[PDB]
């Protein structure tokens, strides 16, 4: 939902 | 901020 790293969803 | 697209990466 943000803007960094690590996907929120697949 | 942590908004702008309805799909994205972590905050």
């Amino acid at each position: 939902g943000g803007a960094g790293h690590v996907p929120e969803y697949f | 901020v942590c908004i702008g697209t309805p799909i994205s990466f972590y905050c």
